[PDB]
């Protein structure tokens, strides 16, 4: 309800969403929940969280050292439901999204995972390696315990695939911007307008184009096109390695950036 | 939806990102209509006799099995171009490649054989190849690395994750995913999303094939049961596939040991590893209490990887399969028996199906039994970690 | 007096000690009795298909010979079990030492290649293995001397002399004239004395033999030229044997150049050497003013011997067959063209026979001929060799 | 003719043979010429001269190392050739007999090594590696030049060697103790007389025993078994070989070892 809630009222504001993503205790445990509540104090409207994880093949670099120094750091899937858990006794209205890889929804069984997302307070789950296709169980593990399914439209979407993900996502479409994996330094140099157009058709939950999203430009680019907001993730974390050795810079620069960004959807 | 089933019982599917489902959409297509096209198989079988060196020998082994009832011969994949099995499919998946359009080559490897496998390939029929590999893997095998760069390959160490094996995987199918419209990726063993595991079956199922036109000519009868090592599975299901419906030929697998399974160092995911979902299928897997995918080892670099096919964890699920384990030392003893017995140094890999032969035969000497061992490659790549072993343990 | 004549023109003869003249009567009467003997030829045959591997391919290499109006084939006894063609008449070496009863076999190796294939052979058909290698040689080829050991053959280092393999055939001659009764001097070369030059040459004349139903399969007419390179002589003549009666089938053999022949370091005693008595043959032999057996030399050990089997000697004599040379740097530059083209790894020696092809093609582009090169073995065992001498030259 | 006046002489003494074999220039050219001088001083009746060669197929390690030593003396053959001219000069009675590989004597023509060997008095040649089934040219060119073809009587042999050997021998007949190559820790195991007798039967050339002869007894036993003598090398060059750092001391031993051998041809 949270994600159907927050974009009506941006809606209401003429607003797009900015929605940053981190990897969950990333450097470690406390600087990531100071990340966090960065995020949201500079003007975050939703939440995208990974777990750690060992080999996360739709990540670029930058997200794999996430990946990386969270290991380092011990950071356990426990203690991210943990995290999850005080995140959302913080913000009672901002959505969370997780972003997962399949390995760790399927280990203690598919439906306990997503039991235990509603137990945490989590609004959605992206399975980064189940497409739409091998979708049916986490799905239907998600609806039954209130999470949104979230399924990605590729720049490349047939019609077919247009409707399945407008007839079975939930809170937001994970809008493609470009092929490839995650990172900052690829930008999407395919338009993606008429795809706007049909998942509007079709009645698919509000669109939020991922990959790539790291200037203001690109921001209101999104919003300009038709789409609810755009998702930046490895510009976020960028941020995070830049700053490994000062922990209160780090929070600042992550304030400047999240803040120019979200003035950004402001149409 | 696809045009063949991805799932064998429970295992397998396509757990890919969504860029990527055109790339396997396409990949079985193009291969569903070469399988129908008599010149694919032409061309495919023009390279697998011609330049290959297909049909392999099948060599009746008599001085291994003395004093007992057991009649052993060994598939002879050793003597295939390349010293592996490996040949065979990535002969068949270039050619796919140039069926689709496509002029460039994605290839992993850990041990070194797939690489080499995949750059010969691409080098004989004008591909550019590059090849992810472990960072550890690359500093252990240096001369595999220097065999693919001969042959003009780009070799591109991984240092992300535990810079191996199933680390070279991850960031293979990470160039794929920006990459299919012009590279095909030559995925290394019959596992992974649909359709490799069928299509690395049916490029590696005249192993099969050929041993059972081979046996019937030879003994006039069915082998009582087909032995393989498994790593990730291809030499092993291209033994088993044409013996499959033939319900009196077992069909034994054997995963590496390594220290022992009680050590927690090994490389049976089959046997003792976890059901889990990586590298796009569901199989089982070696992995943490926590869903993290473990390291697995064995002596043999060509066994070592977490997971394994999926239609190997199906023919154990209904019973068509059996899969057992052998240690380093069983692998090595096999290693040097094969040698002073026969004159035929073994793949480490091929030493661990060879072993449990040599079990099978040592543990009941008065059963009367057939044995087919697939010999999937060739030893001589291996005597430096075989001497090296038996220098530091004072046998030299 | 002899069953054959012991002579090709002026050239061969037996020139042993008194007391190895009724060894040498012995193995040519029962040489000349297994060639009858349909027995004999049935085990041969079924130890050549079914653990030799026999037939091997014959390659057709069209990425080689682009924009050229060259066809290119190469014969695969890279292919043949232990990597080179000498696994062929060790193994009929073998059975005509158990036809004889022996039990033991004596060989000298140098590279180390024929210690293996006589240790593999000796393995198989049960016969106790004892390997001379000159010193200088043991520790040039750590990995054969491994090999050999695997397979259970006794390898007995030679100091006298140069420390090489004229020292090893030396000491191999010496324990055969106190030893022939119950040993076989298994010889790895068509060299030495009657009948050796012929029972190795009949023992690999399938070779050609093949070749000439393979083209004439494949294109329809014989070749233009058959190509092979030429240290002791074995592997050439296999391939010139069933050629020789056709006159218009050219036959070029290749001796290595070695840094050049202008340097005196080289291999090539057949068009630069000087004929001499030694070995237990006349032939042509590198020697200094004085009758010294000198010194050869070349980037490949296969190929490094001061002297040349007696019937190249003669067929150069007559005109029916041609010798060339090709340098150190030829060779490496064919070993790398094949890889990187055709994705086959190339033995050293053997690159000496491809590299005149690749000269008969580029200095004569338009020129239309069929060649086929010999390849008579693999290159995997040259890769160390290569990659330190590319490093010295800054070349990686 | 020298062969004939020695065992003529020999058998008018009731006496046998003794002759010692050494390689030529070993360990230099001059102790060479003193070794030989010592051999012929203590009773040597004739002598067995060995030309340095690289490639010695038919010597154990004894006499591996005597043309090893003579090799690192620089000992070519063109100097053999003027040792012989001396020692022909100083010893006008005593037969000289060469051991040749065939390489040396093929080198600069086979008809110029023995008109070489005729020149500075050579009497006899024996060439270790061609048998009598390749000796034709190698004989014919040794009796143009007045010298005797050395033809080997081995244990093994049938009658149709005993008769080639007998009607083509000239000088003396090698009578091959046993198999094997040179050395004298291996002595022959096998009762010769039959073939001594055989050879007297074809009015052979005299025989002297070779291989393995090292002491009294078996110079001894070769005579009372119908041999006309005994050859002994590697139990000379043994000698040679153990007294390297004193060649006063080598002399001294060489002079008391060929005496003694001298001493048991006395019937
Ligand atoms: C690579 C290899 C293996 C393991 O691969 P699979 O897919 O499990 O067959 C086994 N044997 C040899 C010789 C290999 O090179
Ligand atoms: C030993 C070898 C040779 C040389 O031997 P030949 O008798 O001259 O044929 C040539 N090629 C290969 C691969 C060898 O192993
Ligand atoms: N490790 C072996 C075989 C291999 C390649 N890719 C694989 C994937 C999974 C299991 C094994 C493999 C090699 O690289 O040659
Ligand atoms: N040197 C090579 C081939 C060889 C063996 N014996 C020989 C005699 C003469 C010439 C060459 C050879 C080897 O030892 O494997
Ligand atoms: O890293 P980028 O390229 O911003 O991709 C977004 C991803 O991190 C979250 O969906
Ligand atoms: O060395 P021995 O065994 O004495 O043999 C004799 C030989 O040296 C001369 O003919
Ligand atoms: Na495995
Ligand atoms: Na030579």
């Amino acid at each position: 309800e949270r994600y159907e809630n927050l974009f009506a009222q941006l809606n209401d504001r003429r607003e797009g969403a900015f929605v940053p993503f981190v990897t969950l205790g990333d450097p470690g445990i406390e600087q990531s929940l100071k990340i966090i509540d960065t995020l949201i104090d500079a003007g975050a409207d939703a939440l995208e969280l990974g777990v750690p994880f060992s080999d996360p093949l739709a990540d670029g670099p930058t997200i794999q050292n996430a990946n990386l120094r969270a290991f380092a750091a011990g950071v356990t899937p426990a203690q991210c439901f943990e995290m999850l858990a005080l995140i959302r006794e913080k913000h009672p209205t901002i959505p969370i999204g997780l972003l997962m890889y399949a390995n760790l929804v399927f280990n203690n069984g598919i439906d306990a995972f997503y039991a235990r997302c509603e137990q945490v307070g989590v609004d959605s789950v992206l399975v980064a390696d189940v497409p739409v296709e091998e979708s049916a169980p986490f799905r239907q593990a998600a609806l039954r315990h209130n999470i949104a399914p979230i399924f990605i439209c590729p720049p490349n979407a047939d019609d077919d695939l247009l409707r399945q993900v407008a007839s079975y996502g939930r809170g937001y479409t994970y809008l493609l911007s470009r092929s490839g994996v995650t990172g900052a330094e690829n930008r999407g140099a395919l338009p993606l307008h008429h795809l706007i157009e049909k998942l509007k058709e079709y009645h698919a939950a509000p669109a939020l184009q991922g990959f790539g999203i790291s200037s203001p430009e690109q921001v209101s680019a999104a919003v300009r096109a038709g789409a609810a907001g755009a998702i930046s993730g490895s510009a976020i974390v960028k941020i995070i390695e830049k700053n490994l050795a000062s922990p209160k810079q780090m929070l600042a620069e992550l304030r400047s950036f999240v803040s120019a960004m979200k003035a950004a959807s402001r149409a | 939806t696809t045009l063949l089933n991805p799932y064998f019982g429970e295992f397998g599917g396509m757990y890919v990102p969504q860029i990527l489902m055109p790339a396997l959409n396409q990949l079985e297509e193009a291969f569903v209509s070469a399988q129908k096209d008599p010149e694919f198989q032409a061309q495919f079988a023009d390279l697998l006799k011609n330049y290959a060196g297909r049909p392999t020998a099948l060599t009746k082994c008599q001085n291994i099995t003395a004093g007992t009832r057991t009649t052993l011969y060994l598939k002879r994949e050793d003597l295939l171009h390349g010293g592996a099995h490996k040949t065979n499919q990535v002969l068949g998946q270039a050619l796919l490649a140039k069926r689709m359009g496509k002029s460039e080559i994605i290839a992993e490897t850990g041990a070194g054989q797939h690489g080499v496998a995949s750059a010969l390939a691409s080098a004989l029929l004008g591909l550019k190849c590059r090849i992810y590999m472990g960072a550890k893997d690359v500093e252990r095998q240096s001369p595999n690395v220097f065999r693919m760069r001969l042959m003009g390959a780009e070799v591109i160490p991984v240092h992300s994750g535990s810079a191996t094996l199933k680390d070279a995987c991850n960031e293979a199918l990470r160039d794929w995913s920006g990459s299919y419209e012009t590279a095909h990726y030559m995925l290394g063993t019959a596992a992974g999303p649909h359709p490799y595991p069928t299509i690395v079956r049916e490029f590696q199922r005249m192993i099969g094939e050929e041993t059972k036109a081979q046996i019937l000519d030879k003994e006039g009868r069915l082998p009582d049961a087909v032995i393989a090592c498994v790593g990730g599975g291809s030499n092993a299901i291209g033994m088993f596939a044409d013996f499959i419906n033939d319900t009196s030929v077992g069909l034994i697998g054997v995963e590496p040991g390594g220290h022992g399974i009680e050590t927690g160092e090994h490389g049976a995911p089959l046997k003792h590893g976890r059901v889990g979902i990586y590298f796009g299928m569901k199989a089982p897997m070696m992995q943490t209490a926590d869903g993290q995918i473990e390291e697995s080892y064995s002596i043999s670099a060509g066994l070592d990887f977490p997971s394994v096919g999926p239609q190997h964890a199906y023919l154990n699920s209904i019973g068509r399969a059996d899969y057992v384990s052998i240690t380093d030392d069983e692998a090595l003893e096999a290693f040097k028996t094969l040698c002073r017995h026969e004159g035929i140094i073994p793949a480490l890999e091929s030493s661990h199906a060879l072993a449990h032969a040599l079990k099978m035969m040592r543990e009941q000497p008065e059963k009367e039994q057939l044995l087919v061992v697939n010999l999937s490659g060739r030893g001589d790549k291996d005597i430096f970690t075989v001497h090296d072993i038996l220098k530091a343990r004072g046998e030299i």
